[PDB]
């Protein structure tokens, strides 16, 4: 699959040879050309994957992973383009630079068929994340959040890099394909049971898991627009993805580790839906709902069934466009106001209608309509749950209620009511605004007609 | 670590003196000749491990 | 630990013994090859903007230097790794022919006779 | 100081490093330190002040009683057994305190503490040659001594470098004194290695000389030995200061920077033989190490702090001496991972 | 006059130069992993009187 | 001078409709931002947008539903005409197996 | 589409077994190499872990002026 | 109670702490040579010992 | 020395609680003079009698607290009848916290030191039972 790396890496150069007054305009076009490419990688067979060398491979829950994170880089640029125009063309050029870098990093990440060089790739994504953060963050906490965003990750993924040259020790080879046909089960001592928390804390952290989570909202709200995209819709994925892909070999010791993390998916789940309904500054709502969202993710995963992987595919592509938007809505009033308090600026359907309904669709999404894809996810997840135990029904019902009534709190207290007298700046919605919102809205609602391309390989 | 500059080169800078049973002056003996000369020849080329044992 | 110090015949200094002759070259067009003389455009590169002077276009001759004894050292630093790589399969093969009661090949069981426990998800 | 006369000690220093190098015979190793250090006492004294001569007498003391110590040992060895050759070491307790010894010189914990006060009572250049050039000697004996080497000793030695590098990295705002800290930790990486694997000593200490090369480099090229004096590069030169920033993450050893390169491998070794505690521990302490190397980060490249007034006129100035293997020492500091199985050429 | 237009616009054939030497050595790598072309029991065929390989 | 340090003040931010009234909220070169406008909105919208969505519509059965499908229907109609049942509680053969041989 | 961007399923199915048959090949070279490895460190009866001893030609086998050597 | 009291206890702050406290009590020396040539003294005592007694 | 380990390590779990006890306190009692060792060197006390005093009170609270990790834990094991738990060796470890915290006279320090401890020592008493090695012999 080098044809679509290469191109990446012709975005560096490109970049960095273009003229001062075009980089912007090169930038995005040559993006969504190669995100145009990525979209031939959903061709995918029913009974094994496509690989494509000793070194990459393709699966049907990687493909349209690879295909958000190509989407989601043009659209970055033209959200970014707007706040750096002040700043120099050589720091500019290494902002877009970074942002290609991660891109690269991302989509070897997510195609590598060795456990090392996806570990390798998976902490090098790591660089280009805090640079963005602690360069270009706006407030003083961002250095404060860029080291809680790096030691939480470090301090869950150094044991992991143990577990796995340990495992090459006793198997002979970290390959996906040998460890999953060649794979044995997992006793019950306490030696396998290190061996699973190391396999498994590092993606628990990413994910983030309830408890282990304290980083997210520092590090999504100190961040840069492009940065807080980045972070929600794909970097946040990297934890569901290799933890679907590691549990192959921690079986049938799951059956009874997961018990702690099971409850504190659903109760933390509830927590923060809970903490959503008491926020005074609206990223750290749209971080706290991500946090929610994961927690479904992660139940799906441990719980290891048919229906709950192909929820969980589907939650984590449909939750990936649903918050870069609102991360994208909320950046818009920011940018006219200059404060994220949302009781600040109100009664902006009065002033900007076509906002507002684009503020209306990311809610109604947020909340999964039916038939969006959020709703078949979580549904999926949910019935799965369901088999798993009756009970759960009670918590997940819980949590479908407190989710809307957050999610419209926020719609009524930005849209509705009278606007603030004293505001007098609020301009009109530029063509660019209006078409970052729907480049992320069109897709979703495709997607809803074609659900298959989002279920994975189950 | 060690870089045997004396036996690529032939040179022997101070070979002649680690051990007792090399060419002493006046031909005059270590009160050990025999005993170190046969432990040295049961251990040539067959490596420390082995040596040890 | 030492391996590969005291093994017979090993000659101190030579870098490429003459038995490394009978390994078949790296190709000019080798990967490897190809990033150590990226390795050298950078550090190019990095030189003209260490020295305040246009990053790409400043030094051709220094440039083309850099990337020349990037991959001139680059060839003969794949050839020992090559050689030396070998040298361990050479004598781990040997090693594995010599002591044939520590390298058992055991009967091959189909998995039609193999019992292996089933353990239900729900 | 004369250059001829500085040229003279450099190569003598270089020389008696050498004599360690090649001997085969356990009193040509002591001259060879002998003569490294009687060489070395001057060079650390170049600058005349009482910082300087100082450090000179912390040095001289630690490094004398090292060698005292190694002569005994050497002493005890040829009274059990009538060998001078550079061996297994037929003793124990002339073992025991031949790696006291060696450790000792190394400034590995719990003899660590001269490091930091040498190193910030002598200047740049000087310190550069203190934490490149003079490690080479001991590690060589050690390389050759290993298989017997105690790995309980050693092993609890190489924790406490790491453990105390970090722990005492993290309370400094001298840069001579965090470059000596983290000199401590890289060396009880080094040493916890070498009872398994001496070509995973020397990749380890390859990689951090290039390292520590670029960082003393970059140093000097902006006259900074403060993080305030560091804080003022980038109103000055900011390409140096963002070089120095990938070159911190790098000593971090953050993937998928060469510095990575190491400890990986190490830690792959231990875990080739038992040994699952002790990797694990080591990489979670290493964390404190990338800690105030990213606080340094943040303080010199990702911020800007104010400036003054008279760097205006700087801005009218150029660099006068250039360093030649800057560019190609930063370039190996930063991207050879890739170029990883390259190590078997190492043993 | 196209050395201005030129000299302005040559950034935009590096990404679909990029893309046509990915494909180029994506058949490169086909090329190295033919050891059972032909060769598996579901798919082993009788080659047609013309044909030399049955994929490349 | 009961100050702390000299700097600048901090600047009231532009509006780009002041110099451009239909200005697009590119750049603010209103040429490169009618440009950057058009890119964008011929390359999101009309390639990528509709002529991938065709693209993946059209995609080939490779997770062979249809084959599956007209599969079970053959094995239907044969197991039905010859009176077999429809399936089998064994995918594998048991004389393929060699069971242990003692349970006690 | 299936004709102008794809390939059929025989090439991807093959080049999967090819792709099977040299990570196995290398998984058991891997435990091969940490056998024998353990083995040649235990017993020092082979090519590797090779330490020196005191050469034999460094003895002087002359008359040393007591007959008893 | 939870997220911005006590998860921030338990974790990082306990952490943040601890570092601090033995970076404090490792790095503060007077820098006197006869303080840790005595501990070098206690350090041979001990290596002789602990560890090259049991052989 | 080791001498010292082997003698407590010698007797089993759930047997002959009183020599345990006196084991484990010879070896507490051993730590802290070491520390006390390091800390007059490094910290000089002003006083022969204030050295004295330090070097007391340290090698006390090492004492204390192995002699009530090593009844508690042998208690726990005899009354449970359960040998090879790391749930006694758990609960001495968190005893032997609380006698710390006591010792200092701090709250957060006796939680701190009995969650810690007691992890610890479970951990320890894992790896008696999985054959976990700190110190590997090198193999390959
Ligand atoms: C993984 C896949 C492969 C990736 C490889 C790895 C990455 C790439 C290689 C890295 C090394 C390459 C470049 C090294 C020298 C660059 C130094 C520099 O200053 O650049 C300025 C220079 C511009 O200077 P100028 O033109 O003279 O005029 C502007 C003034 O100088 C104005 O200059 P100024 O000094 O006044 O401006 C001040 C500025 C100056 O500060 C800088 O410019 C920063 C440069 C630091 C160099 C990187 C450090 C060492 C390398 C390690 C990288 C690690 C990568 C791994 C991931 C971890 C990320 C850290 O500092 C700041 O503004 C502070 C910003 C704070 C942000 C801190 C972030 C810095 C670290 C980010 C590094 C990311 C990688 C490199 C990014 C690209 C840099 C050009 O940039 C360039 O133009 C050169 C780059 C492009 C040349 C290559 C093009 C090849 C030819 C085109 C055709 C392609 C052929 C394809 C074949 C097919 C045929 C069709
Ligand atoms: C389980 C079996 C045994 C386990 C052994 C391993 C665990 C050892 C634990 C001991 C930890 C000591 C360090 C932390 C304590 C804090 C320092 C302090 O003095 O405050 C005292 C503090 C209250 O005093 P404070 O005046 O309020 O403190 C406020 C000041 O800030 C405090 O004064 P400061 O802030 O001004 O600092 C004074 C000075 C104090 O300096 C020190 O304390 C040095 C630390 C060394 C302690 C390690 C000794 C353990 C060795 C065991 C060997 C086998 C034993 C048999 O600190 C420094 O200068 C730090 C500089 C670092 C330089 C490194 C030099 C040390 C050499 C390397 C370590 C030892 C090497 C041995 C061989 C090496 C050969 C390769 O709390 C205590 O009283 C505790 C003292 C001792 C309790 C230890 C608990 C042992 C429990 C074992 C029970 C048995 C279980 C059953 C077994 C079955
Ligand atoms: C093969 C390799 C091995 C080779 C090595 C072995 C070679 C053996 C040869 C030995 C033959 C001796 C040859 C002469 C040696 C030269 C000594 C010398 O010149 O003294 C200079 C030195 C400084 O001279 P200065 O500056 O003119 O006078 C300063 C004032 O004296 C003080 O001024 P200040 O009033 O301002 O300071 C307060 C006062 C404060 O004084 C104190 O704090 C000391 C009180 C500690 C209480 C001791 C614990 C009691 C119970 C423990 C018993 C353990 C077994 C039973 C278990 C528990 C029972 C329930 O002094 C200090 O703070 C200085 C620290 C000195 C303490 C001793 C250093 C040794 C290691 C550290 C041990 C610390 C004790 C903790 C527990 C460890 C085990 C005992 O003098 C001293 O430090 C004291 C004189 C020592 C001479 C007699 C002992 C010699 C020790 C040799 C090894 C045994
Ligand atoms: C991801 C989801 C979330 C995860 C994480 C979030 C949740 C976890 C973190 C949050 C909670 C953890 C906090 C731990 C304790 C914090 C203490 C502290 O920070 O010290 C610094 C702080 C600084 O103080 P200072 O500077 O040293 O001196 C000034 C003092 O404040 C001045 O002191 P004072 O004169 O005012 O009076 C102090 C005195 C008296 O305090 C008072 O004056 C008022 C009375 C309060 C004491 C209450 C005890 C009796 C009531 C308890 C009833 C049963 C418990 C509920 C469970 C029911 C089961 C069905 O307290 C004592 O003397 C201590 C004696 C020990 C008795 C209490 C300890 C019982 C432990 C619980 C055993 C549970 C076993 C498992 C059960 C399984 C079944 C569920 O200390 C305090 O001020 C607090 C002192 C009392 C705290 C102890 C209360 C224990 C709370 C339950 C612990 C459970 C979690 C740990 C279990 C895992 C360990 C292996
Ligand atoms: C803030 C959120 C962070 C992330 C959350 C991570 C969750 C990690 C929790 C780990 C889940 C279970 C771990 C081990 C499984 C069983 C644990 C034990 O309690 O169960 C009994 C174990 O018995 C006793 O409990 C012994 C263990 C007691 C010592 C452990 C210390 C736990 C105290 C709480 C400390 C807090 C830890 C977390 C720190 C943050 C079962 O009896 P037994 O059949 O014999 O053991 C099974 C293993 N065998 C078969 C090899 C023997
Ligand atoms: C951070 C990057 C590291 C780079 C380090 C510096 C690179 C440039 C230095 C160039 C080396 C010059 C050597 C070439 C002249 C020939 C010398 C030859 O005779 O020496 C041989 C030795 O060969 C050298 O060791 C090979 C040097 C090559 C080192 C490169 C490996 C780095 C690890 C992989 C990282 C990628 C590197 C990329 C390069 C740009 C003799 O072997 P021997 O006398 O018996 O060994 C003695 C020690 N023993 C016995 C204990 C083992
Ligand atoms: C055994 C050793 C274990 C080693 C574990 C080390 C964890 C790595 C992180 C090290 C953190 C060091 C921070 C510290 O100690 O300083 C306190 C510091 C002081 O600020 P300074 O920047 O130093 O001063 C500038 C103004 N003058 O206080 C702070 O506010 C720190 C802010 C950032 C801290 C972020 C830490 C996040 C930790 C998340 C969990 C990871 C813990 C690692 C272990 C996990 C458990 C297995
Ligand atoms: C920001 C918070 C992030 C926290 C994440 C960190 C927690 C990760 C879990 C701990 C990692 C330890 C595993 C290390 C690698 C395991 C590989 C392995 O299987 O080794 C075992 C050995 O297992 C061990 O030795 C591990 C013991 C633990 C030592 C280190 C303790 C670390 C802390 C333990 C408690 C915390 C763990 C859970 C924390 C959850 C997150 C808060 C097999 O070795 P053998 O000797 O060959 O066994 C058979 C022959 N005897
Ligand atoms: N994992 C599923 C994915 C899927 C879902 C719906 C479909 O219509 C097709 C495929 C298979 O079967």
């Amino acid at each position: 699959m080098l044809k679509i790396i290469i191109p990446t890496t012709m975005l560096l150069p490109m970049t960095w040879m273009s003229k001062h007054n075009m980089i912007w305009i090169n930038a995005t076009v040559h993006s969504l050309l190669i995100s145009l490419i990525s979209l031939s990688l959903l061709n995918q067979l029913g009974e094994n994957s496509l690989n494509f060398s000793l070194t990459f491979f393709s699966d049907s829950l990687s493909a349209p992973l690879l295909v958000l994170t190509t989407w989601l880089l043009p659209l970055m640029l033209m959200a970014s383009q707007s706040h750096l125009s002040k700043e120099t063309t050589t720091r500019k050029k290494l902002y877009i630079t970074m942002l290609i870098l991660l891109q690269l990093f991302l989509i070897m990440t997510f195609t590598a068929t060795e456990l090392i060089l996806f570990y390798i790739l998976f902490e090098a994504t790591l660089v280009p994340t805090l640079i963005i953060i602690t360069r270009w963050g706006n407030q003083t906490e961002r250095l404060n959040a860029g080291l809680y965003f790096l030691f939480y990750t470090l301090a869950g993924s150094l044991p992991l890099l143990v577990a796995l040259v340990y495992i090459q020790n006793t198997t002979g080879s970290l390959n996906f394909l040998i460890i999953h046909y060649w794979s044995h089960p997992l006793s019950n001592s306490w030696s396998n049971i290190f061996m699973w928390l190391a396999c498994i804390m590092a993606f628990m952290v990413k994910m983030p898991l309830y408890g282990l989570h304290l980083w997210l909202p520092k590090a999504h709200v100190e961040a840069p627009i492009a940065g807080s995209m980045v972070l929600a819709a794909v970097l946040l994925k990297l934890g569901g993805y290799g933890m679907m892909r590691i549990t192959t070999i921690l079986n049938p010791l799951t059956n009874y580790m997961a018990y702690p993390f099971l409850m504190l998916s659903m109760w933390g789940m509830i927590m923060t839906s809970s903490i959503c309904l008491r926020q005074t500054d609206l990223k750290s709502l749209i971080a706290y709902s991500s946090v929610s969202h994961m927690a479904l993710v992660i139940v799906a995963i441990m719980i290891q069934t048919p229906w709950s992987f192909m929820g969980a595919t589907a939650l984590m592509i449909a939750h990936g466009l649903t918050s870069s938007m609102l991360f994208c809505l909320a950046n818009t009033n920011y940018e006219r106001v200059h404060s994220r308090t949302m009781i600040l600026a109100r009664g902006l359907q009065t002033l900007l209608p076509l906002m507002a309904t684009w503020w209306l669709v990311a809610s109604l999404t947020n909340l999964a309509l039916p038939p969006s894809i959020n709703l078949i996810g979580e549904l999926f997840i949910i019935t799965a749950s369901f088999s798993w135990s009756n009970i759960t029904i009670i918590l997940m019902g819980m949590n479908m209620m407190i989710t809307a009534l957050y999610s419209l709190y926020m719609l009524i207290t930005t849209q509705r009511g009278k606007y603030t007298h004293h505001i007098n700046n609020i301009k009109p919605s530029f063509t660019r605004e209006n078409a970052l919102m729907a480049l992320h809205i069109l897709p979703l609602l495709l997607l809803t007609l074609n659900p298959k391309m989002i279920l994975g390989p189950l | 670590p060690f870089f045997d500059v004396q036996k690529r080169l032939g040179l022997d800078l101070d070979r002649w003196m680690t051990i007792q049973s090399a060419e002493q002056p006046h031909k005059i003996p270590g009160r050990c000749h025999a005993f170190e000369k046969e432990w040295i020849e049961c251990a040539h080329g067959i490596g420390g491990i082995r040596a040890e044992k | 630990m030492t391996m590969m110090s005291g093994r017979p015949g090993r000659v101190p200094l030579q870098f490429l013994p003459n038995e490394a002759r009978s390994l078949p070259p790296p190709k000019l067009t080798d990967p490897r090859l190809v990033y150590m003389g990226f390795l050298g455009y950078c550090s190019g590169l990095i030189d003209n903007a260490i020295r305040r002077r246009p990053v790409v276009s400043a030094g051709l001759h220094r440039q083309l230097l850099y990337v020349t004894s990037f991959v001139f050292f680059g060839y003969y630093l794949l050839k020992r790794q090559d050689y030396m790589y070998a040298l361990r399969d050479h004598d781990m093969f040997a090693y594995v022919k010599s002591h044939p009661e520590d390298f058992p090949e055991k009967d091959k069981k189909t998995y039609g006779e193999i019992l292996e426990e089933f353990h239900p998800v729900r | 100081m004369n250059p001829i006369i500085y040229t003279t000690l450099i190569m003598t220093v270089m020389s008696g490093t050498m004599l360690v190098m090649i001997s085969s015979h356990w009193l040509l190793i002591w001259i060879g330190f002998e003569m490294n250090l009687l060489a070395m006492i001057p060079v650390l004294m170049k600058n005349f002040n009482p910082r300087a001569t100082e450090a000179a007498t912390k040095y001289f003391l630690t490094q004398a009683t090292a060698s005292m110590m190694l002569m005994m040992a050497i002493i005890i060895n040829l009274l059990y057994s009538g060998q001078w050759t550079i061996t297994k070491m037929f003793n124990p307790v002339a073992m025991t305190m031949m790696t006291m010894a060696l450790a000792m010189k190394l400034g590995l914990s719990p003899f660590h503490f001269w490091v930091p006060e040498v190193t910030q009572g002598i200047s740049l250049q000087a310190g550069l040659l203190l934490l490149t050039w003079q490690k080479l000697a001991p590690l060589s004996v050690l390389c050759q001594i290993s298989q017997s080497i105690n790995p309980n000793l050693m092993l609890t030695m190489a924790m406490l470098s790491i453990l105390i590098g970090g722990w005492g990295g993290l309370n400094q705002t001298q840069l001579r004194k965090i470059m000596a800290y983290s000199s401590i930790a890289h060396m009880g990486w080094m040493t916890a290695v070498l009872p398994y694997n001496t070509t995973m000593t020397i990749l380890n200490l390859l990689i951090y000389i290039t390292m520590t090369l670029a960082m003393f480099m970059l140093l000097i090229h902006s006259s900074a030995t403060t993080t305030l004096s560091l804080s003022h590069t980038w109103n000055k030169m900011p390409v140096i200061t963002s070089l120095m920033m990938v070159t911190l993450l790098s000593m971090g050893g953050l993937p998928p920077l060469s510095g990575f390169m190491p400890k990986w491998m190490i830690i792959q070794e231990m875990t080739k033989n038992e040994s699952i505690i002790m990797p694990t521990l080591m990489a979670m302490t290493a964390l404190l190490n990338l800690y105030f190397y990213m606080r340094l980060a943040y303080s010199s490249s990702l911020t800007m702090f104010p400036s003054t007034n008279n760097m205006k006129m700087k801005w009218q100035f150029e660099h006068t001496k250039q360093m030649k293997l800057l560019p190609t020492m930063i370039v190996l500091s930063t991207l050879v991972l890739p170029m990883t199985p390259a190590l078997s050429s190492l043993n | 006059n196209v050395l201005q237009i030129v000299r302005d616009h040559w950034v935009h054939i590096l990404v679909p130069v990029g893309f046509v030497f990915g494909c180029y050595l994506d058949r490169r790598s086909d090329e190295k992993l033919t050891a059972f072309r032909n060769k598996s029991l579901l798919f082993k065929r009788e080659l047609r009187p013309n044909e030399e390989v049955t994929w490349k | 001078p009961t100050i702390r340090l000299q700097e600048d003040p901090d600047p009231e931010d532009e509006n780009l409709y002041e110099k451009n009234p239909d200005s697009h909220g590119y750049d603010k070169d209103p040429i490169v931002d009618l440009w950057n406008m058009r890119v964008v909105f011929f390359f999101g919208f009309s390639i990528v947008l509709v002529l991938g969505s065709t693209f993946v519509a059209y995609l080939p059965d490779y997770r062979m539903q249809e084959w599956a499908r007209r599969e079970a229907e053959r094995l239907v109609k044969y197991r039905e005409a010859n009176g077999l049942p429809l399936m089998e509680s064994n995918c594998f053969d048991p004389n393929k197996i060699q069971l242990p041989e003692d349970e006690d | 589409i299936a004709r102008t961007f794809y390939d059929g399923p025989e090439k991807n199915y093959e080049k999967t077994m090819a792709i099977l048959q040299i990570e196995a090949e290398k998984a058991e070279l891997r435990l091969k190499e940490l056998e024998v490895r353990r083995l040649m460190r235990a017993r020092g009866d082979g090519p590797w872990y090779q330490y020196p001893t005191i050469d034999k030609a460094l003895i002087d086998h002359s008359p040393k002026t007591t007959p008893d050597n | 109670l939870l997220d911005l009291i006590w998860l921030e206890t338990i974790l990082p702050k306990t952490t943040s702490f601890i570092q601090m406290k033995m970076s404090i009590m490792v790095s503060n020396q007077k820098g006197l040579i006869k303080l840790y040539f005595l501990s070098f003294l206690i350090t041979i005592m001990i290596s002789m010992t602990l560890f090259n007694y049991h052989e | 020395a080791k001498t010292l380990l082997h003698k407590y390590s010698d007797i089993p779990e759930g047997t002959e609680c009183h020599r345990k006890a006196y084991a484990s306190t010879s070896i507490g009692g051993a730590t802290g003079l070491i520390v006390s060792a390091y800390s007059i060197a490094l910290k000089p006390p002003a006083s022969f009698l204030e050295g004295v005093a330090r070097t007391g009170r340290y090698t006390f609270t090492s004492a204390a607290i192995g002699a009530i990790f090593g009844l508690t834990s042998c208690i726990s094991a005899q009354v449970r009848e359960k040998p090879d738990d790391p749930l006694n060796y758990f609960i001495g470890g968190c005893a032997g916290g609380l006698t710390l915290g006591a010792r200092t006279r701090s709250y957060g320090i006796g939680a701190a030191a009995c969650a810690y401890m007691g992890l610890t020592a479970a951990l320890v008493k894992m790896g008696q039972l999985e054959g976990w090695q700190v110190f590997a012999e090198p193999k390959v």
